[PDB]
RNA sequence: CCAUCUAAGGCUAAAUACCGGCACGAGACCGAUAGUCAACAAGUACCGUAAGGGAAAGUUGAAAAGAACUUUGAAGAGAGAGUUCAAGAGGGCGUGAAACCGUUAAGAGGUAAACGGGUGGGGUCCGCGCAGUCCGCCCGGAGGAUUCAACCCGGCGGCG
RNA sequence: ACCGCCCCCCGGCCGGCGACCGGCCGCCGCCGGGCGCAUUUCCACCGCGGCGGUGCGCCGCGACCGGCUCCGGGACGGCU
RNA sequence: CUAACACGUGCGCGAGUCGGGGGCUCGCACGAAAGCCGCCGUGGCGCAAUGAAGGUGAAGGCCGGCGUCGCCGGCCGAGGUGGGAUCCCGAGGCCUUCCAGUCCGCCGAGGGCGCACCACCGGCCCGUCUCGCCCGCCGCGCCGG
RNA sequence: AGCCGGGCGUGGAAUGCGAGUGCCUAGUGGGCCACUUUUGGUAAGCAGAACUGGCGCUGCGGGAUGAACCGAACGCCGGGU
RNA sequence: CCCAUACCCGGCCGUCGCUGGCAGUCGGCAGAGCGAGAAAGAGAGUGGCGCGGACGCUACGCCGCGACGAGUAGGAGGGCCGCUGCGGUGAGCCUUGAAGCCUAGGGCGCGG
């Protein structure tokens, strides 16, 4: 008999991608080897992010990437994102960038290639920089999904700006009792 | 009941992707042989003959 | 790889004719058994008659 | 290749279609390990068993 | 598929994952949205405030087509025309400004949100906003109304 | 490539047989007849096979050539060796080693050859 | 002030619907307690004054070749004989389970029986057991081969 | 007319031909035929021969080594 | 089992996405499938919110021109603080006859640029309240900003 | 009070230990018992509370027997205590 | 002195943790290491005969160390557990005997 608790004995993190495609699994093999036979933690972070799910790999926009690479000090370094690089149409001037991503939108790829940059895939990234020196690791906005507007402190409760679940927006849908001081109460 | 959901719809891009993948895999001797087809005598598995 | 070799056209006699055609780009498409299986599964359900 | 288009040419017979992009180009894992520029940046392989 | 569902793993457990004390009876709380004000009041108030009551005026024969008015923003404003148009206007030296008609592309009102690149534009629309107008004037350009 | 088709075929081959908590591979040029990346005879560019001769005695050694990867008809070269066991094993060993031709299969090929040879010897 | 029609008379195909009817085609359906109630002399037998209610029930064999003839018995029913690849298919006859029963063999028996753990004893069968494994590399002895290495010719392959 | 993209021809580079080669030369290996002719090479048999590996048909015993335990017999010393 | 909704997961495309309805494919073993439409994206969902409604509808920061600037240009551009995986730099430091002297790679004080995300402070849009002044004109008004 | 910039690391009690955070969510909403405290009742294997631990959901050694007591909580085995 | 499923030592199964190790099978074209108290190079350079060497690695694999293992209601995972039909595949099986049924026979798996 030992006075211990087994509730949190097992950790929940992912050991391998839930996906079944073969290209991602080959990438996982390569980066598993790199992470376990290299002291650099960039490989560990990249492999962990390869394991993650789709909603945990949000797309990164061209405007975000250029904005985060225009910061001082990080010139002529390769921007690495484990998600999808999507094009942003509300930006005219695009510089030359050295991008690496699993997949890139067709229009975004056309824009970068026209601007003069080059697109890399995580394989060739391994060949170029195994330990990943000169890399700027970016990611898309994880809280960008609209489901996060429904989360948190419940609506109809003071100081809670949480979106309710309504089938249609209008004046006849959840506007009368809990939303007005004129009818009952106002939270 | 007869109104079970018998049919399914797939995206056109996904259908085209599947077709492309099948076509590309049909050109590899290892995969064709592993499918069971006897092609050890075939001169070239992307087999092309004239229009005659 | 991006290399597109040259594929010979075989005559009906079984021997190689003088003609040859470059390999179409489709055969270099990625192989995804995941997508192939998903599209098959879901499409081989659209030729199914109801029962009840 | 007119049906499915090349890597740099869209499909002429379809409205707007192009071959799916490769997630990884060089899928020769044996090379990707056995190349000098990656082997240089590696620690020594510990391969001696330490039993209880 | 029935293969992967919880029922297959539940065979042999008398209870079927619904408890022994409180069984799986027909409708313990009433059908549908019953008791919204009586015994589900806490849930209704906590998760759907404003559900009960009336507010606003009644409009009988509503026609959405009268109020149809799609909008566009200035950051998207240059995407209505082709890129070659914009680059030609950019490297043009005569000072001529391209004309962008949002009604042709299916927008009625122009709202000014994004930053506008510094080149003259002749934006013709049906409705404008004050900030969009001042953005166009500041960048140099013209605002034209159509019916 | 090679790893790609290995990932394709590791579980969906016609040569795969799985029973009695076992798994075996069937395609011809596969020493040890087991499902593995090393010994799979259809994936790699350089492949070694050892088969019994068509005649009741001898051993056929099959080597995959380097040029015609997509031409199955002219992709394998076969050599028949019909001698004593020691010289047969020596010839196979020289062929595997001194050619630098897939050296990881040297002992497997030698073991398979020795076996075929014994089988060929009349029973007691 | 504008806008738009001309009521209180009439006709009109096509696109649309179809668990009845005639004639067809098909199925990731059921396979005789299932599928229609009904695979069969089924809305039949049968029940109720009536409205109405409403079953059970498929399979010898390739071919009846369906057991001539003798014998005991009043007969049912048997013993021989015969057909058949098979009567270990004999007219509700393919296969033929369990519950339950008869008989034969073995074992046991005064705390109802049965059960878990641990042994012991006796059995039916199995090892096709009953002088005990094989495998290299040597050493020694008795043998026998068209015999090794090195060269020449030709072919093939790998690498540069 | 202009611009973008793509196909084809020619010219010049870069890279690959290990998802995609031909000729020449060199090295190596293999195979077929002669050369080779038995202190070489090979095949089969015998020894209760040796070394190494795996096991004994069944039933048993002993020895030493190590781990963990229970106990016994000696002797020495300190505060005392 | 069908429909709806929510969330988590896998795949395709991605500021877009989706032919489900229809049509073209010599209708018809499979095939009642599959392919195609692109000037068949009508349309749905998303890309803008807020107000009961009339309606309105999403940054700005520096210098020269009249600080006690009216007001035109030159610009620069979508905040700030704290914490932040990674990356950059790098004082110093990693051996052997000695000695001069390198190359390449690893270590590392401190110092940078700081992803996502959290907290906080500002800013902008719509309704509403308080205060107060100014500006525009085809119609100078119970006008508009 | 808010802002900037600068300087101070002997990380300022002991002991122990990775921590934070977000979604979706079943069952439950009849309880009972014991030391101590305690209300009603003559009292009760009665009725009602507070703290902690149990039983319920739990087998094992002991109390001959036993939901709650004493010891002790459990994978299949050998030895020792 | 006696003994519990408690405690100590040992074996075995499984779970969890180390988000541990292994692509280095680098071989006459070679040189067999990264267990060792001390953050980092068996660093590169310039001047004073016999042809030979086990296993491996279904990387969804294999291997090594520790700790732990009660369970109703309930939740989750893995089933090379099982039943029926469909698309593939086994140059599968079968009148020299399939399905089904019976068995004091030989076995496997913790179990289905
Ligand atoms: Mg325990
Ligand atoms: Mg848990
Ligand atoms: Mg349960
Ligand atoms: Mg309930
Ligand atoms: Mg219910
Ligand atoms: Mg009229
Ligand atoms: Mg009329
Ligand atoms: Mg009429
Ligand atoms: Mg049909
Ligand atoms: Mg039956
Ligand atoms: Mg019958
Ligand atoms: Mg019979
Ligand atoms: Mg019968
Ligand atoms: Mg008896
Ligand atoms: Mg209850
Ligand atoms: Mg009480
Ligand atoms: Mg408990
Ligand atoms: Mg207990
Ligand atoms: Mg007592
Ligand atoms: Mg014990
Ligand atoms: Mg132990
Ligand atoms: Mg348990
Ligand atoms: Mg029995």
């Amino acid at each position: 008999g030992v006075d211990i608790r087994h509730n949190k004995d097992r950790k929940v993190r992912r050991k391998e991608p839930k996906s079944q495609d073969i290209y991602l699994r080959l990438l996982v093999k390569l980066y598993r080897f790199l992470a376990r036979r290299t002291n650099s933690t960039f490989n560990q972070v990249v492999l962990k992010r390869l394991f993650m799910s789709r909603t945990n790999r949000p797309p990164l926009s061209l405007s975000r990437m250029i904005r985060k690479m225009k910061l001082p000090g990080r010139e002529n370094k390769t921007a690495v994102v484990v998600g999808t690089v999507t094009d942003d149409v509300r930006v005219q001037e695009v510089p030359k960038l050295k991008v690496c991503a699993l997949r890139v939108t067709s229009r975004a790829r056309s824009r970068i290639l026209k601007a003069g940059g080059k697109i890399l895939t995580f394989d060739q990234l391994a060949l170029d920089s195994p330990k990943g020196r000169g890399t700027v690791l970016l990611s898309g906005p994880r809280k960008g999904r609209e489901v996060y507007r429904h989360f948190g402190k419940a609506p109809g409760t003071p100081h809670s700006h949480t979106k309710p679940y309504v089938r249609s927006k209008g004046r006849k849908f959840e506007r009368a009792r809990g939303r007005r001081a004129s009818r009952g109460y106002k939270n | 009941k007869t109104w079970r959901r018998w049919h399914r719809r797939v995206n056109t891009t996904q259908k085209r992707y599947a077709i492309c993948s099948a076509l590309a895999a049909s050109a590899l001797p290892a995969l064709v042989m592993s499918k069971g087809h006897r092609i050890e005598e075939v001169p070239e598995l992307p087999l092309v003959v004239e229009d005659k | 790889a991006c290399a597109r070799p040259l594929i010979s056209v075989y005559s009906e006699k079984g021997e190689s004719s003088g003609k040859n055609v470059t390999l179409p780009a489709v055969f270099k498409a990625p192989i995804r058994p995941d997508i192939v299986n998903f599209v098959h599964t879901n499409l081989r359900k659209n030729n199914r008659q109801p029962y009840a | 290749d007119d049906l499915y288009g090349t890597w740099r040419k869209a499909a002429s017979l379809k409205s707007n279609y192009n071959l799916p992009m490769h997630k990884m180009l060089n899928t020769d894992l044996s090379r990707i390990l056995k190349s000098p520029e990656i082997q240089r940046a590696l620690r020594a392989p510990r391969k001696k068993i330490h039993r209880r | 598929p029935s293969r992967l569902r919880k029922t297959r793993k539940l065979r042999g457990h008398v209870s079927h994952g619904h408890g022994r004390i409180g069984k799986h009876r027909k409708h313990p709380g009433g059908r549908g949205n019953a008791g919204g004000m009586h015994h589900h009041r806490i849930n209704f108030d906590k998760y759907h405030p404003g559900y009960f009551g009336k507010v606003g005026m009644r409009h009988y024969h509503l026609k959405r087509n009268q109020s149809f008015c799609p909008t566009v923003n200035l950051d998207k404003l240059w995407t209505l025309v082709s890129e070659q148009t914009r680059v030609n206007a950019a490297k043009n030296k005569t000072g001529a400004a391209p004309i962008i008609d949002v009604v042709r592309s299916g927008y009625y009102k122009v709202l000014g949100k994004g930053k506008l690149p510094k080149q003259p534009v002749i934006v013709k629309a049906k409705f404008f906003s004050r900030r969009a107008e001042e953005k166009i004037k500041g960048v140099g350009g013209a605002c034209v109304l159509v019916a | 490539s090679a790893h790609l088709q290995w990932m394709v075929v590791r579980n969906c081959s016609s040569f795969l047989i799985k029973r009695n908590k076992q798994t075996y591979s069937t395609e011809p040029n596969n020493l040890k007849a087991r499902n593995s990346f090393r010994y799979n005879g259809l994936i790699h560019r350089k492949t070694v096979g050892v088969e019994p001769a068509a005649d009741g005695k001898g051993v056929v050694v099959v080597m995959k050539r380097r040029s015609g990867q997509r031409k199955p008809a002219t992709s394998y070269v076969r050599t028949t060796i019909n001698k004593n066991a020691r010289a047969t094993l020596s010839s196979i060993r020289h062929m595997i080693r001194k050619n630098k031709y897939h050296p990881d299969l040297r002992m497997a090929a030698i073991r398979r050859a020795s076996a075929i040879l014994r089988s060929q010897k009349p029973v007691m």
